[PDB]
C-alpha cells in the first residue's frame, strides 16, 4: 500500500563544494606506473 | 571452443576478446577483481 506522508517538508536544495570527488576507474584495463588522459564524464574538481 | 594453454612458445592465441601472436608467460601483475586484461605505456 503506497503510502504518502502528512507534513512533508519542501526540500532545501542547500549549496555545497565537491573538491576531489568523483573520480572512479572508466574502463577495465589495468595500467602501471603511468599518466593518462581520458574523456569521459566525471564530476568536475569544485 | 577451448583449448590448453601453451607458454613460453610463440603461438597464436585466442583470448575472450584479445587476438594476436606472441609468448605466454604468468606474471606478477596486481590486476584488481574488474579488471581483465592489462596494457603497455603505449596502446
Amino acid at each position: 500500500r503506497c503510502t504518502t506522508f502528512d507534513d512533508v517538508q519542501a526540500p532545501n536544495y542547500t549549496q555545497h563544494t565537491s573538491s576531489m570527488r568523483g573520480v572512479y576507474y572508466p574502463d577495465e584495463i589495468f595500467r602501471s606506473d603511468t599518466l593518462y588522459l581520458t574523456q569521459d564524464l566525471f564530476l568536475p574538481f569544485y | 571452443l577451448s583449448t590448453d594453454l601453451i607458454k613460453n612458445q610463440c603461438v597464436n592465441f585466442n583470448f575472450n576478446g584479445l587476438t594476436g601472436t606472441g609468448v605466454l608467460t604468468p606474471s606478477s601483475k596486481r590486476f584488481q577483481p574488474f579488471q581483465q586484461f592489462g596494457r603497455d605505456v603505449s596502446d
